[PDB]
RNA sequence: AGGGGAUCGAAGAUGAUCAGAUACCGUCGUAGUCUUAACCAUAAACUAUGCCGACUAGGGAUCGGGUGGUGUUUUUUUAAUGACCCACUCGGCACCUUACGAGAAAUCAAAGUCUUUGGGUUCUGGGGGGAGUAUGGUCGCAAGGCUGAAACUUAAAGGAAUU
């Protein structure tokens, strides 16, 4: 897969993880 | 000058660069961090004892096909689970 | 060139080369003798004067400033030192 | 090359180029040996009395061999005036 | 800017010898430079060198022969001693039959052999062969 | 097509470069001549060579073309090689006894041994 | 690798160049990167000047021309045969 | 050293002046040839006659020093000097290789055109550079009819010359043949000119 | 049946030129292995290995054999031959011919004792053919040959006794390492030892004197 | 957060093509594209080439400046002032043939003066993934920016050229 789209998916996963951590704390 | 300090009083800078660059070595990093003593299942030991939990039948990698007939063990000294493969032929029945 | 004399090269080469590129660094400029029309008022000026130098007793401009050699007045006399 | 005994040791005594004192290699394949015959008061060149100039291949590769030959001839008297030190 | 006068000059002579020219010009004109040139001249590695003396730093014009194969300079002047001068000469020199390593001892400027003859040492300037 | 094979081409040029007095411009007679001289196994082959030689004769009767040397080309070369049309070779003539040169060449010649009629303009 | 000494076009020491749009595909390309063809044609086609002369008011005259500068991108030029690919050695010419 | 007889004689001087030998190339000129004398306002450079004459006499000495005359190799690629080198060979032995030079003759021994020289008088270095490479690979000294714009690469002997025009090249070829013949001794009278008109060397245009 | 095409072949066949030093001093070109094995009857051949190179074709892969060969008596002469041929025997023969045609003298020398016969190189030498840098350094008496098996065989065939060799780069390229050693062994003569600083009379090439026997 | 918001125009609305088309193609169309006061600190931000200083094969053209032309033209046929041509020089964008050399090659007058190893100096990298991820800090309204692993897995991942 293209590095740009992989990076975009990484940013989406980072946002999801940050939201999960914020809702947990 | 090969991109490195060469003055007679740049020994500190050279030593700092050497210390920073040495961390890239696998042996250097492993020796100082002690990952063998905390992360490795054997804890830096050449040999380790355990007890057999159950058998396992993992398949083969590229170009070949065989059932290796391995065994899972639990280390007493660490408490972790380990996969091991018997070296000789036809000893799975011998192992209980 | 395998062999060439850097001790006493040709005067033409030393003249065509830049001032700082010769054997001995020296100014290629020179001073001037100027005579004002009417009254002599002999005095020495410099080639690239960079100023509108006038006579010490007259309002006539000895030379005008320019980027290169300063342009001298048409009526003023020109003499090498 | 000499030893304590005084006898000659090592073979292949090498030559050096006249223009530049660099040893000519045996494996070198870009060098020639210029030779000029000498006349004796009659315009006729006496055989076997030629003078020899050694020219390495490096000066040839740099294209300075002609100037080197003119200098050598002028210095040896084979030539009179084409070569000037001042240049 | 200018860092090592001896290094820049020695590079100039090395480039001139690589080109093949029979003479070269040294710009910086340092006393150590004239000392180095005397060291070459007294041993025959170069020919005649003269120093253009203006009211400024000056220059040098030196005629070379086809006898200087390689000259180099050790920029960090390490304080070599009696013990390590042999290993330094072995490392720098192609052989001990020829080649000379020059160093500033208490007496002055001379080669490694003369320095060992006088039993003195100091900082190391460079190598020549 | 009807492109001649290199073997018959070589045979034809060998015949041309050797037997010009023997070769003629009539096909049948030189075909018989090839029959006598050239030892060719097959009639079609020798006939093709004879035809090629006839074509070459017709072509080079007008003039030489390429790589022939037919025992008369070198005759012409060694005959029409020394022309020397008298004093019309542009040397010390075709003028008023003077050499028209430029100013720099004039200073060059007088700096040299001179002994020449300079006409610098 | 380094297929060409000039990476895109003759852009050394400049950096950013104002871009232009292709004539047909309307693609934005740097001005120097556009293959520019100085097309100088006639608004009367071939074999038509003869018929257009005697059928025109006033004798002779007219004879005008059209002049347009076409900025073709690399892909459009390749497709329209404006510029043709050649060998490695032929690239260095002109 | 020469016995005061190999000097600039007026007859050859006027011949060279009338042949426009001194007129060189345009502003392009290699620094390796300082034979250029001043520069005309039009753009043509002047070559001093004495330098040319000394170079011719030196090349003649080189040619005459070779014992076997057929070791002399003269090759020309341009059509302006084919007849010149042909007549030079006809008068000084040698072998003419005028025309198109087949590569590999000097190095490869399979070809039937093998002839290793002791020197070459290659005329135009640019057009006959392949012959220069062969002579280098087989270690043959090079004498080149160089020009101001002509390269000075792999040239032991350089002949300042104007390589454009049949007249100048034919005249200098004839002169070279004349003085090498005098050196070889067939011409007993060095002062007397050759009894052969130099027009024979120049080729015929049609 | 010799019929030497080159004039030097006729000269050596006439018995006028006897030693390899005569041709090596003047660097006269040689094109026949018969000349080399005539003036050097003691040359011994050795082959390191045979590389089975392949090249893809329309409907298969053509296989050729590359043979790397060395020759030269243990008295100051070495030569290397590289050749790809269809058959291994022909490749070996052609490599032998090339190695014979590529003889180069070696400059020997003393470590600094000045007591007996030469046993090492005069100066430290370097050689690179590709990305391999073979370095030769003088060694004291009794040290021996310290190198790879191939370089050790080459230097024993050369005739030196004590050497110190250091290599950098992909030493796996055996042909490259041998060619680098060849370059260094040929360059060892390029150094200007002070014994050569004296100016000697310049000799003349043999053909000028012996042109009568040449050609014809 | 304001003004403006003519064209283009992510989202979206339709009509095509296709087994499917949420795209490539046709028409509209919000944010945006423009401007003011503040954040964003990023890119193939490339010349994938660090800065300063010395030397090294040639050739032509060009930009800015300077000097000399028994030079041309423009003027007031002729002074100035300019615009041209010839020669030289400094500082730049660069270009062409070659390789004394470098490089694995593509190629480089610098990527040279590095196994004949040292001009001064800063930064970055030690097999490929994991991963520019998690965590610990820091800046930012926000998206995100800087520093930055480990566990685990593999024997090939790669670069240049040849058929």
């Amino acid at each position: 897969m293209r590095a740009k789209w992989r990076k975009k998916r990484t940013r989406r996963l980072k946002r999801k993880r940050r939201k999960v951590r914020a809702r947990s704390k | 000058g090969k991109g490195k300090p060469r003055g007679l009083n740049s020994a500190r800078k050279l030593r700092v660069h050497r210390r920073n660059n040495r961390w890239a070595e696998n042996n250097y990093k492993k020796r100082l961090l002690g990952t063998a003593f905390k992360s490795s299942p054997f804890g830096g030991s050449s040999h380790a004892k355990g007890i057999v939990l159950e058998k396992l039948g993992i398949e083969s990698k590229q170009p070949n096909s065989a059932i290796r007939k391995c065994v899972r063990v639990q280390l007493i000294k660490n408490g972790k689970k380990v996969t091991a493969f018997v070296p000789n032929d036809g000893c799975l029945n011998f192992v209980d | 060139v395998l062999v060439q004399d850097l001790l006493h090269p040709t005067a033409a080469s030393e003249a065509r080369k830049h001032k700082l590129k010769t054997l001995v660094q020296g100014p290629r400029s020179y001073f001037l003798d100027v005579k004002c029309p009417g009254c002599l008022n002999i005095t020495t000026v410099f080639s690239h004067a960079q100023t509108a130098v006038t006579c010490e007793s007259c309002s006539t401009i000895l030379c005008t400033p320019t980027g290169g050699k300063a342009k001298l007045s048409e009526g003023t006399s020109f003499r090498r030192k | 090359m000499e030893n304590d005994k005084g006898q000659l040791v090592e073979l292949y005594v090498p030559r050096k180029c006249s223009a530049t004192n660099r040893i000519i290699k045996a494996d070198d394949h870009a060098s020639v040996q210029i030779n000029v015959a000498k006349v004796d008061e009659e315009g006729r060149a006496i055989p076997g009395e030629y003078v020899t100039y050694a020219l390495s291949g490096y000066v040839r590769s740099r294209g300075e061999s002609d100037d080197s030959l003119n200098r050598l001839a002028q210095n040896d008297g084979l030539l009179k005036n084409v070569w000037s030190y001042s240049r | 800017t200018r860092s090592s006068v001896l290094a820049d000059a020695l590079n100039a002579i090395n480039n001139a010898e690589k080109t093949g020219k029979r003479q070269v010009l040294i710009r910086p004109s340092s006393k150590v430079i004239i000392k180095f040139l005397q060291v070459m001249q007294k041993h025959g590695y170069i020919g005649e060198f003269e120093y253009i003396d203006d009211h400024r730093s000056g220059k040098i014009v030196v005629q070379l022969n086809g006898r200087l194969n390689k000259c180099g300079v050790i920029s960090p002047r390490f304080n070599v001693k009696i013990g390590d001068i042999e290993k330094w000469t072995a490392n720098l020199l192609p052989a001990r039959q020829f080649g000379y390593v020059i160093l500033t001892t208490s007496a002055g400027i001379m080669d490694h052999e003369e320095a060992r003859r006088k039993h003195v040492s100091g900082k190391i300037l460079g190598f020549v062969y | 097509g009807r492109v001649r094979t290199k073997t018959v081409k070589r045979a034809s040029k060998a015949l041309i470069e050797r037997y010009y007095p023997k070769l003629t411009l009539d096909f049948q007679t030189n075909k018989r001549l090839c029959d006598e001289i050239a030892t060719i196994q097959s009639k079609r082959l020798r006939n093709k060579i004879a035809g090629y030689t006839t074509h070459l004769m017709k072509r080079i009767q007008k003039g030489p073309v390429r790589g022939i040397s037919f025992k008369l080309q070198e005759e012409e070369r060694e005959r029409k090689d020394q022309y020397v049309p008298e004093v019309s070779a542009l040397d010390l003539s075709r003028s008023n006894g003077v050499l028209n040169v430029d100013n720099q060449t004039s200073d060059l010649v007088k700096s040299l041994g001179l002994k020449l009629p300079l006409s610098v303009i | 690798p380094k297929k060409r000494a000039s990476n895109g076009r003759n852009k050394k020491g400049r950096g950013h160049v104002k871009p232009v749009r292709c004539v047909n595909c309307s693609k934005s390309i740097p001005k120097d990167k556009a293959i520019k063809r100085m097309a100088i044609r006639n608004i009367v086609e071939a074999a038509a000047v003869r018929d257009l002369s005697e059928a025109s008011v006033y004798p002779e005259y007219a004879l005008p021309k059209t002049y347009n500068k076409l900025h073709y991108c690399v892909s459009c030029a390749i497709h329209a045969r404006i510029v043709r690919v050649r060998s490695r050695e032929d690239r260095k010419n002109r | 050293s020469l016995p005061a007889t190999f000097d600039l004689t007026p007859e050859d001087a006027q011949l060279l002046l009338a042949a426009n030998t001194h007129l060189g190339a345009r502003n392009v000129q290699v620094h390796q040839e300082p034979y250029v004398f001043n520069a005309r306002p039009d753009g043509v450079h002047v070559i001093n006659v004495g330098k040319t004459w000394e170079k011719l006499v030196l090349a003649a000495r080189i040619i005459a020093a070779i014992p076997n005359p057929e070791d002399v190799v003269a090759i020309s690629s341009r059509t302006f000097g084919q007849r010149a080198v042909l007549k030079f060979a006809a008068h000084t032995g040698a072998t003419p290789i005028a025309g198109r030079f087949t590569p590999g003759s000097f190095t490869n021994y399979i070809t039937r055109s093998f002839k290793e020289p002791r020197l070459v008088i290659v005329t135009d270095p640019r057009s006959d550079a392949q012959a220069i490479k062969e002579a280098s690979y087989v270690n043959i000294p090079v004498i080149a009819l160089t020009d101001l714009d002509s390269p000075s690469e792999f040239v032991d002997v350089a002949i300042p010359c104007n390589n454009r025009g049949k007249h100048s090249i034919g005249l200098i070829w004839y002169l070279l043949a004349r003085e090498v013949l005098r050196l070889r001794g067939a011409l007993v009278d060095r002062t007397q000119p050759w009894s052969i008109m130099p027009d024979l060397y120049f080729y015929r245009d049609p | 049946g010799w019929v030497p095409v080159t004039k030097l072949g006729r000269l050596v066949k006439a018995g006028k030129i006897t030693t390899i030093e005569e041709i090596f001093l003047h660097s006269l070109p040689v094109k026949e292995f018969q000349i080399i094995d005539t003036l050097l009857p003691g040359l011994q051949d050795e082959v390191m290995n045979i590389k089975p190179v392949q090249k893809q074709t329309r409907a298969g892969q053509r296989t050729r054999f590359k043979a790397v060969v060395v020759v030269g008596d243990s008295n100051g002469h070495v030569g290397l031959g590289i050749k790809t041929a269809k058959e291994v025997a022909g490749a070996i023969r052609a490599g032998i011919i090339i190695a014979k045609l590529s003889v180069i003298p070696i400059r020997r020398g003393y470590w600094g004792t000045n007591l007996g016969q030469p046993h090492s190189l005069a100066t430290k030498t370097t050689g690179k053919c590709g990305s391999v840098t073979v370095r030769l350094i003088p060694a004291p008496r009794g040290s021996g040959i310290v190198a790879s098996p191939a370089v050790k065989k080459l230097l024993q065939l050369a005739g030196v006794e004590d050497v110190y060799t250091q290599s950098n780069g992909k030493t796996r390229t055996l042909e490259n390492t041998l060619k680098a050693a060849f370059v260094a062994i040929g360059n060892t003569y390029g150094f200007l030892t002070p014994n050569l600083w004296a100016e000697q009379p310049l000799p003349v090439s043999p053909l000028d004197i012996y042109s009568d026997e040449a050609s014809a």
